[PDB]
RNA sequence: AACUCUUAGCGGUGGAUCACUCGGCUCGUGCGUCGAUGAAGAACGCAGCUAGCUGCGAGAACUAAUGUGAAUUGCAGGACACACAUUGAUCAUCGACCUUUCGAACGCACAUUGCGGCCCCGGGUCCAUCCCGGGGCCACGCCUGUCUGAGGGUCGCC
RNA sequence: UGAAAAUCCGGGGGAGAAGGUGUAAAUCUCGCGCCGGGCCGUACCCAUAUCCGCAGCAGGUCUCCAAGGUGAACAGCCUCU
RNA sequence: CGGGCGCAGAUCUUGGUGGUAGUAGCAAAUAUUCAAACGAGAGCUUUGAAGGCCGAAGUGGAGAAGGGUUCCAUGUGAACAGCAGUUGAACAUGGGUGAGCCGGUCCUAAGGGACGGGCCUACGCCGUUCGGAGGGGAGGGCCC
RNA sequence: CCAUCUAAGGCUAAAUACCGGCACGAGACCGAUAGCGGACAAGUACCGUGAGGGAAAGUUGAAAAGAACUUUGAAGAGAG
RNA sequence: CACGACCUCAGCUCAGACGAGAAGACCCGCUGAAUUUAAGCAUAUUACUAAGCGGAGGAAAAGAAACCAACCGGGAUUCCCCCAGUAGCGGCGAGCGAAGAGGGAAAAGUCCAGCGCCGAAUCCCCGCCCCAGGGCGAGGGACCUGUGGCGUACG
């Protein structure tokens, strides 16, 4: 139940470690009603946060595989798209705002403001 | 009569809990809440009541998904990268 | 009633005859799973730590 | 709790002769 | 044009013109633009309408048919709307400019 | 009444769990600053609608 | 004697006054960003002992990551914490991840946790029907394109 | 002139299906057998102290059950549970 | 030098306290009584006996609406229950509502309200079996 | 006669505004009947069928060292 | 629709997108009162304000003259000072009330249709190849009822 140690493991052993932490948390809820003890109930929060870091590694691993899977695809799932804000997502992209028509391309070529200076 | 002998016949609810504002203002017969305007698509607010607007404005609740926009704005809505590991 | 009956058949491997659900006044649902006659609820309660 | 003050809840009087 | 641009929320009204008349009805034709079509966003002479500031331009007095009713212009005829709208001019001419050293 | 809806019964469950007295260890934790729950309601004096 | 009044001491009642101030008010400056990728608001739930408030969402009083470098605290107590040297307590920051139900709320409706349909998966059934469980979907308006069409509406060829 | 609808059934109808000499089609269980029936409410008060009227307020609040004697009586008076 | 700068009044505002005052009052629907137990404490709790009332259009036994834990057991007697209390609908700690065949769910009644259309500058409103190219079930092997 | 512009199509920064929001600095201001209704579990408790209405409430001490123990009372509450 | 083209109009849980709500101090478009003043009151005033409705942005709106001026002429818009409580409006009563010039802040200008030359030289979608930027396909379309280039009152 270490953060950096659950990443080298594979999907089969992470799930096996996940359910073994849930059967341990279920036995703590049984002791909580049966009276339990000090050294026994204080581990409920420890096991709760353990299944949180085990389940975190599982979630953020399958998304990295999906992001590598949809890499280069023209159409990606909505959750894999950049969620900046509703206004930014509806703005002109860098390609569409850099488009310069053939008229102001010639106007910006020979009528661009030059670097000058006045003596006095 | 019109007083004590008439307050005893009050056993029929007129309003109930709404599904949009959680207030006891959903009229049963009219099928329309009297505080949020449900089921109309627009919430009812009126400028002749500054106190009624102060109780249900943006910010009097939690702002779950909006307090995150305030935190992501101060960095430029950075997404897709990770900090330098140790 | 089908999820509760199927859950206890997996958490403890015990067959259930019928389930009687009930939502307690504090909002918690309480179930009454009656085990099959081949299984004894006194032995199961001692294994899972009820007693 | 109760309000500070509450709203409280007829001779014609015309002598003639 | 306000009645057409409201039914089609995903489009922006460009202009309108007159096509038919009657004693009871008047018939017009409203020109709308899909600001998310690639044939319109990839044209530099049409990207101006794809901006967020032109959202529902026909119901703010920005189209040619609705901008006339605002009564703005240049000259002795249009002193009422010097400063943009008639309410911008009315607000300026009624603000008590209390200077710092008056 | 005896005929309740699930939303009403779920609403009465929360108000029933909010009407609990303040834990004893909270009083010693705050140094008798919070001695009694200021939102205790009685079924005869205060109605929740 | 009592009782009534007056003055002073002391003690009650009561809370003024004074001192204190993590609050308000006012002015100025920099920014100036919500939402069908499910917003604001609301509901319910979440701590070993927890009512409220605050913080969070079944990963629920927080997970990962980075910076910081020894605590949390009411009592416990126990740390895959501490002799960090089985790369880390706490805090801060917050580029990863997660985010129940109602709500523009979107299968149809809602004083109902009511009533449906389609596809796929596992089990019961093993005679593919039916039953249970899981997942992906099914609102309205509109744009481009595809497909399937309709009308002697206007024609062409027979 | 004193309700609608879900739902259910009978008849008319004879389109169709069944096999060629012992069975077939079909059976309104036709005698029995096999499997399944989810979700929500369910405690208590219901009124001279659990509702409303600021309250344990001589007020108000929709119904069911209802004994013996006297008497025309569900009147009044008395009695049993 | 700058003021939110001096109170006895405004049936002044807020807070507090007197005389009246141990005063009015605790007077609707017939009733209590003896002994005992528990207890620091008993006209009032509990048990037994006696004597009475409600007298089956009840002071009885169960529901609807409404209330929302008031239900049940144990403990306490500070506050509250307008005297008291060994008692409580109070306080504290635990517990309690189990359905294929009870009801909701299902049906449309009055009525509400989408769809087409019309209307309104608009948010929206009118209208309800009428009105649109409104038919996405059934059968014969592709028909209807 | 003279002067002036070319209507009924489109775009455009900066000077300008900002009692909302995010983050800051300041005060010849208010000092708990004042200043925001809200210095505190405040739009909370609470009232109304509803729209809405809407409070009161800051301070032990430097450190709880928050009074061991004895004693009277059933206990609050007293004496050391 | 015998077999096709087209026009017009439909259907979908068809491929991919878009609109809704919130907030609303400032901003834009409509709608719109009466208290109040006139010592009454009806026009006027309050006010092209409050409330009501719709739509945005970090600013919005306005904006490159169918302008001002009448001069030895100025030269888009916005803002400040001034013009000015002035010209003027008004039971000419109460009251209301701008603008040119001038001094400053900031300054930036431009694109189509039309006119008609260029073999539609134009664009979207789909399937791809190379390192945000460039090509390919005897693919499918849009379009001659007009795409793109030159060009707009300064010629
Ligand atoms: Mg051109
Ligand atoms: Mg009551
Ligand atoms: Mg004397
Ligand atoms: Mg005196
Ligand atoms: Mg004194
Ligand atoms: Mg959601
Ligand atoms: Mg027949
Ligand atoms: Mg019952
Ligand atoms: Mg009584
Ligand atoms: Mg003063
Ligand atoms: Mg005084
Ligand atoms: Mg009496
Ligand atoms: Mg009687
Ligand atoms: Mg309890
Ligand atoms: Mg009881
Ligand atoms: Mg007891
Ligand atoms: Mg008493
Ligand atoms: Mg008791
Ligand atoms: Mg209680
Ligand atoms: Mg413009
Ligand atoms: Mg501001
Ligand atoms: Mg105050
Ligand atoms: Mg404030
Ligand atoms: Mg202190
Ligand atoms: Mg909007
Ligand atoms: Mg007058
Ligand atoms: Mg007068
Ligand atoms: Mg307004
Ligand atoms: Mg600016
Ligand atoms: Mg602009
Ligand atoms: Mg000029
Ligand atoms: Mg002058
Ligand atoms: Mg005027
Ligand atoms: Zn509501």
């Amino acid at each position: 139940i270490k953060a950096r140690d659950l990443r080298g493991k594979k999907k089969e052993e992470l799930l096996k470690q996940l359910d073994d932490l849930k059967v341990e948390l279920s036995q703590l809820r049984v002791a909580k009603v049966t009276g339990g003890a000090a050294s026994k109930l204080s581990k409920i929060r420890v096991v709760r946060k353990s299944i949180a870091r085990v389940l975190t590694v599982i979630n953020q691993t399958q998304k990295e595989n999906l992001r590598k899977f949809y890499k280069g695809k023209k159409y990606k799932p909505l959750d894999l798209r950049p969620k900046k804000t509703r206004a930014i997502r509806r703005q002109l992209t860098k390609h569409e705002e850099n488009l310069m028509t053939k008229k102001m391309q010639r106007k910006s070529r020979l009528y661009s403001i030059r670097k000058f200076a006045v003596k006095a | 009569t019109k007083g004590t002998s008439s307050f005893g016949k009050r056993r029929n609810k007129t309003h109930t809990l709404c599904r949009r504002c959680g207030s006891k203002a959903y009229h049963l017969q009219k099928s329309t809440c009297g505080k949020c305007g449900y089921p109309a698509k627009r919430k009812r607010k009126y400028n002749w009541s500054a106190k009624a607007k102060r109780r249900s404005t943006t910010g009097t609740g939690r702002m779950r998904h909006m307090k995150v926009v305030f935190r992501r704005f101060r960095n430029g809505f950075r997404e897709g990268t990770v900090p330098k590991p140790r | 009633k089908h999820q509760i009956k199927h859950a206890v058949k997996k958490l403890y491997d015990i067959d259930v005859a019928k389930v009687n659900t009930l939502i307690r006044p504090d909002g918690e649902k309480k179930a009454y799973v009656r085990l099959a006659p081949d299984y004894d609820a006194l032995d199961v309660a001692n294994k899972i730590g009820i007693i | 709790v109760r309000p500070s003050v509450e709203k409280p809840h007829p001779c014609i009087q015309q002598p003639r002769k | 044009e306000e009645r057409a641009g409201r039914h089609c929320g995903g489009l922006r009204v460009l202009n309108s013109y007159w096509v038919g008349e009657d004693s009871t009805y008047k018939f017009f034709e409203v020109i709308l633009i899909d600001t998310f079509h690639k044939a319109i966003r990839r044209n530099p002479d049409t990207q101006w309408i794809t901006k967020a500031v032109h959202k529902h331009r026909e119901m703010r007095g920005l189209t040619s048919a609705g901008k006339k009713s605002r009564g703005l212009g240049k000259g002795h005829k249009f002193h009422l709307t010097i400063g943009g709208s008639r309410r911008a001019a009315w607000k300026r001419r009624n603000t008590l400019q209390l200077h710092r050293y008056r | 009444a005896s005929h309740k809806t699930f939303r009403i019964k779920r609403f009465l469950a929360k108000k029933q769990k909010q009407n609990r007295p303040i834990p004893q260890w909270i009083r010693m934790k705050t140094g008798n600053k919070i001695r009694y729950n200021s939102k205790r309601r009685h079924w005869r004096r205060t109605k929740l609608g």
